[PDB]
């Protein structure tokens, strides 16, 4: 299957009270394998992930050294923007960064990634030519000017298509057993009398790895979307994820409905009925 | 400003059983600013030992968080997570129901 | 790993 890798940033500035606060982790697929914290005691970069922690001191101490210097740039950017909108300095405001790479069954380059967000609003971006950039407003353009004059397009597309793909097939290949494994949902349903002519039937995937998961419920075999409650995809704590749908039945009708789970991991689709 | 409230969700990670280990979890996602307060609660009073993830966002630029204890369900303990952000008046509070 | 070289806004 397809593949990534994803750097996330968060600068937040907090007034009278120190320096921002910066926040800095790494994900392969839907896998952290990396963190960094600017108020933590050990000011280094730091495994998440048992595959990455054979890495040797070399990569600790680079990965180290590079993130301090995100972090002291990133602290630096908020002053920078906080300048551009002419705002005070009393309020606290955040900065967002997230860059990375994606690769296809074959683990060749398919796209790459780097935008910002200030206070969750879009920034800047760079558009899927590599080559050019996205800028909404007035200030964006200033960023967007100095970036264009420095050529940080064609350094970045470098490492997007080179350094970033070369580094995500070592990862894959070092924690394979992982990463390229695949973990199909358990599942089960349960059902709840709400009252004397209806009851409301639950569809549960547990333990599931990655992600990515298409959960539904049918009448008659017709989709009930609108009619079906489901919760957003969540992590269960050990490396695995959960989700649900449900659905009102009038009492009786038990039978109509099918839940139907679409998954990596499985072998074909689930079709599941409570009878 | 942007500001955006978090959903909440409290659940177990393994199916509860009464008198067997686990973890007890609150996700709370979809926020903005990052700002945010969770407490997990046993009976009322504040859980001391929770855990949370490290800060990290979605693809909107949402911010995402999971906390979590260990703790052995019985049948009559209650559990509920505690979550106040800039965009709710008064903290909100979301039982645990092992069915959810 | 992390991309050695670092923009400023």
């Amino acid at each position: 299957g397809s593949h990534s890798m994803r750097y996330f940033f968060t600068s937040v500035s907090r007034p009278g009270r120190g320096e921002p606060r910066f926040i800095a982790v790494g994900y392969v697929d839907d896998t952290q394998f990396v963190r960094f914290d600017s108020d933590a005691a050990s000011q280094r970069m730091e495994p998440r992930a048992p595959w990455i922690e054979q890495e040797g001191p070399e990569y600790w101490d680079g990965e180290t050294r590079k993130v301090k210097a995100h972090s002291q740039t990133h602290r630096v950017d908020l002053g920078t923007l906080r300048g551009y909108y002419n705002q005070s300095e009393a309020g606290s405001h955040t900065v967002q960064r997230m860059y990375g790479c994606d690769v296809g069954s074959d683990w060749r380059f398919l796209r790459g990634y780097h935008q910002y967000a200030y206070d969750g609003k879009d920034y800047i971006a760079l558009k899927e030519d590599l080559r050019s950039w996205t800028a909404a407003d007035m200030a964006a353009q200033t960023t967007k000017h100095k970036w264009e004059a420095a050529h940080v397009a064609e350094q970045l597309r470098a490492y997007l298509e080179g350094t970033c793909v070369e580094w995500l097939r070592r990862y894959l290949e070092n924690g394979k057993e992982t990463l390229q494994r695949t973990d199909a949902p358990k599942t089960h349903m349960t059902h709840h009398a709400v009252s004397d002519h209806e009851a409301t039937l639950r569809c549960w995937a547990l333990s599931f790895y990655p992600a990515e998961i298409t959960l539904t419920w049918q009448r008659d075999g017709e989709d009930q979307t609108q009619d079906t409650e489901l919760v957003e995809t969540r992590p269960a704590g050990d490396g695995t994820f959960q989700k649900w749908a449900a659905v009102v039945v009038p009492s009786g009708q038990e039978q109509r409905y099918t839940c139907h789970v679409q998954h990596e991991g499985l072998p074909k689709p689930l079709t599941l009925r409570w009878e | 400003m942007i500001q955006r409230t978090p959903k909440i969700q409290v659940y177990s990670r393994h199916p509860a059983e009464n008198g067997k280990s686990n973890f007890l979890n609150c996700y709370v996602s979809g926020f903005h600013p990052s700002d945010i307060e969770v407490d997990l609660l046993k009976n009322g009073e504040r859980i001391e030992k929770v855990e949370h993830s490290d800060l990290s966002f979605s693809k909107d630029w949402s911010f995402y968080l999971l906390y979590y204890t260990e703790f052995t369900p019985t049948e009559k303990d209650e559990y509920a997570c505690r979550v106040n952000h800039v965009t709710l008046s008064q903290p909100k509070i979301v039982k645990w129901d092992r069915d959810m | 790993a992390l991309w050695g070289f670092v923009p400023v806004l």
